[PDB]
RNA sequence: GAGUACGGUAGAGGGUGGUGGAAUUUCCUGUGUAGCGGUGAAAUGCGUAGAUAUAGGAAGGAACACCAGUGGCGAAGGCGACCACCUGGACUGAUACUGACACUGAGGUGCGAAAGCGUGGGGAGCAAACAGGAUUAGAUACCCUGGUAGUCCACGCCGUAAACGAUGUCGACUAGCCGUUGGGAUCGAUCUUAGUGGCGCAGCUAACGCGAUAAGUCGACCGCCUGGGGAGUACGGCCGCAAGGUUAAAACUCAAAUGAAUUGACGGGGGCCCGCACAAGCGGUGGAGCAUGUGGUUUAAUUCGAAGCAACGCGAAGA
């Protein structure tokens, strides 16, 4: 219930095959909002659609104009549908994109996945 | 069809309002080529609607017909599994084909003396926004809504 | 892959700029290779059969 | 012909140590609040004892993105991070040297994927067995959430694979064209040498197809086959700790089993096209009463025929 200003957020897009998952932070990594597909009252198949994200990437910025935040950067990792809704919702909350970035994982080796789904 | 050569007929001669409406909705009245009869409820109605009050019974007659056509429809489509309902706009002839289908239908089901009553309570209903039809519309408008996500 | 919004552009080039930048690294392709396990008698099959379909094309030219 | 000495090249060839970066998992801490995960749809499962997300830190194990390629190396099995050390072979050029020193090879000896076994370590991910949730008529399966042997290391055993180019090794001849890897000569082009690929004339083949990397034309040596099951099984021997390997029959039974290609048909294979086939609509049948044909039952007889669509208001346009 106290308050706590903060400018220069980085939101954090999470996308895979089945959701999407949306966190503002500040410069620390320290979230102050988030959201998700599933959240937002799709529970399904369509949860992995863009218009979820949109919708998420929205609820999420309405959370963070609180704090102020009047300028973002973008970090997109994951393959999955919502990667480039989540961010033209963002830009349309009124927050000024300085930058995306992609900060998807890769290995070089690693360890070995799981096996093929015989379908 | 497959070959795309329906050719749509021109057969349209409003007797006596010379409104173009009244008589394609007097042809969905119609019930097995008594054109009469039909047209006799309609006007019968119509005078109904212009002796309830001051209102033009054509003009009552349209705003029903716009208070009352739906914007989006929803249609289904079986995607392997489960069967998904798109919506899609509507196409400007098909919403009046639809709300005059519509209100025609739940006319028929109300429960008055004569059908000419029951077209004139409807009319005057669904002028404002609190017949059946217009649930219909809502329930509709609603179901479309509701499926947003597919859309495209 | 990265980009930013340099001199006040609106953002719809930016965006399809960011999109071309990650297509041109390959991040969906290694993660869709990553997916599942291909065993190496996979692997070998197909690189064989995508040499085969590469000689084909570039013969075919002429 | 086959070897030696001398410069020089390319290489995931082999062994022993050391060290890297990405990522996953677990653990500690800060922010933060109601979901996360999964599916065709779910549910099991994980979360308000504060999860997933996000930021910082630590531990450990395994695999080595891009380069990467009809590319390379090795007798084969096989071998991809980087560095040092030990080490085998191949290719290439000039000169000199030995003087047939060669090829093949039954026994025999050695190397030999993965799984498996013994003793001792290790434990991130994956995952036989196992448990739960679905699906289903059932589902000891596919699918989901977990998960132990094993996968990793050292030493020892096992000795088998569609261990395949389904093509034994060595040598000599027989039109060409187009790529590529290591390397020489001549004036980017030409020639030449050892590999690795795509077409193709003769010739060969039952045909498919092979075609200087022959399945063509020849020579030297070796292994193997003799209709399909029974059966690569039984018994005996030899190996193995075991699993089992290897060598290897008969009675009996059948008149076929088979290879390549051809015509059609079919496919929960592909591409184009069509039809009240769907879609968008209007009226009905199945419920009631009656008419009428049929099945069944009954009767002395209920006269014969029509039987998915393509029989049943049909032969019968008149018991
Ligand atoms: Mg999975
Ligand atoms: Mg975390
Ligand atoms: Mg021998
Ligand atoms: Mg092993
Ligand atoms: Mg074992
Ligand atoms: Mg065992
Ligand atoms: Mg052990
Ligand atoms: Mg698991
Ligand atoms: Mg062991
Ligand atoms: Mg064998
Ligand atoms: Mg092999
Ligand atoms: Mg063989
Ligand atoms: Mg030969
Ligand atoms: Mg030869
Ligand atoms: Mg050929
Ligand atoms: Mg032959
Ligand atoms: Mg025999
Ligand atoms: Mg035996
Ligand atoms: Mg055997
Ligand atoms: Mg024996
Ligand atoms: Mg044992
Ligand atoms: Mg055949
Ligand atoms: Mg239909
Ligand atoms: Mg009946
Ligand atoms: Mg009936
Ligand atoms: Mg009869
Ligand atoms: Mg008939």
């Amino acid at each position: 219930k106290v308050k706590k200003t903060v400018v220069d957020g980085i939101a954090h897009i999470h996308a895979s095959f089945n959701n999407t998952i949306v966190t503002i932070t500040d410069r620390q990594g320290n979230a102050l909002s988030w959201a998700t597909s599933g959240g937002s009252g799709f529970r399904g198949s369509r949860k992995s659609t863009p218009f979820a994200a949109q919708v998420a990437a929205e609820r999420a910025g309405q959370a963070a104009l609180e704090y102020g935040l009047k300028n973002l950067d973008v970090n997109v990792k994951g393959p999955g549908p919502g990667r480039e809704s989540a961010v033209r919702a963002l830009n349309a909350c009124g927050y000024k994109i300085a930058s995306i970035t992609d900060v998807t994982p890769i290995p070089h080796n690693g360890c070995r996945p799981p096996k093929k789904r015989r379908v | 069809p497959r070959r795309r050569v329906a050719a749509k007929r021109e057969v349209l001669a409003d007797p006596k309002y010379g409104s173009q409406i009244l008589a394609k909705f007097m042809n969905h009245v119609m019930e097995s080529g008594k054109k009469a009869v039909a047209e006799r409820i309609v006007y019968g109605a119509l005078d109904k609607v212009k002796e309830r009050g001051k209102a033009d019974p054509l003009e009552t007659f349209e705003k029903a017909l716009d208070a009352i056509a739906p914007l989006v429809e929803v249609k289904s489509r079986r995607v392997g599994g489960a069967t998904y309902q798109v919506p899609v706009e509507v196409r400007p002839s098909r919403r009046n084909a639809l709300a005059m289908r519509w209100l025609v239908d739940f006319a028929r089901k109300r429960g008055e003396k004569s059908m000419a009553l029951r077209l004139a309570g409807e009319l005057l209903d669904a002028a404002e926004g609190k017949g059946a039809a217009v649930k219909k519309r809502e329930d509709v408008h609603r179901m479309a809504e509701a499926n947003k996500a597919f859309s495209h | 892959p990265a980009v930013k919004v340099k001199e006040n552009e609106p953002f719809d080039v930016a965006l399809r700029r960011f999109k071309r930048s990650c297509e041109k690294a390959g991040v969906l392709a290694e993660v869709r290779s990553r997916e599942f396990y291909e065993k190496p008698t996979a692997e070998r099959k197909r690189k064989a059969a995508a040499a085969v379909k590469r000689h084909a094309k570039k013969v075919q030219r002429e």
